C-alpha cells in the first residue's frame, strides 16, 4: 500500500467498496444463504 | 462516486422489477419465469431463444455502457440455461463490464 496516503486516497477507497457491491449482486448476494 | 448512492439507484431498479414482476401481464403455457436476480430484472422468456435486457441503470458506469445488454438463454424446456452445479442460472454480463 505504498504510496497510499493521497487526498485521492478516500475517494479510490468508496470505489472499489462499490466495486465489491457490484460483484456482490453478481453474485446474488442480497438473496443468498450460501455458506460463507 | 458514492457506495451510498449506488445502493440506492440499486434499490430503485430492484423496487422497478418489483413493480414489473408483480404488474406485467401473463404470457403460451411455456415460458422461463420472470425474475430478480439481484443483479438485473429478467422478463418471462420465449422457449428456445436468448433474452436480451439492458445493463442495470444503476451500475457507476452505466454511461460508458449505453448500448449493453445482458443475456440470459431460455431452453425449449422453459427452463432458464443453467449448469448442474452452479447456483445461478448462465448469464452473459460482458457487454456490462467497467
Amino acid at each position: 500500500x505504498e504510496g497510499x496516503f493521497t487526498s485521492d486516497l478516500s475517494k479510490q477507497m468508496e470505489e472499489e467498496a462499490v466495486r465489491l457491491f457490484i460483484e456482490w449482486l453478481k453474485n446474488g448476494g442480497p438473496s443468498s444463504g450460501a455458506p460463507p | 462516486v458514492s457506495l451510498w448512492e449506488t445502493v440506492q439507484k440499486w434499490r430503485e431498479y430492484r423496487r422497478q422489477c418489483q413493480r414489473s414482476l408483480t404488474e406485467d401481464p401473463p404470457p403460451t403455457d411455456l415460458f422461463c419465469n420472470r425474475t430478480f436476480d439481484e443483479y438485473a430484472c429478467w422478463p418471462d422468456g420465449e422457449p428456445g431463444s436468448f433474452v436480451n435486457v439492458s445493463c442495470p441503470w444503476y451500475l457507476p458506469w452505466a454511461s460508458s455502457v449505453p448500448q449493453g445488454h445482458v443475456y440470459r438463454f431460455c431452453t425449449a424446456e422453459g427452463l432458464w440455461l443453467q449448469k448442474d452445479n452452479s447456483s445461478l442460472p448462465w448469464r452473459d454480463l460482458s457487454e456490462c463490464e467497467e
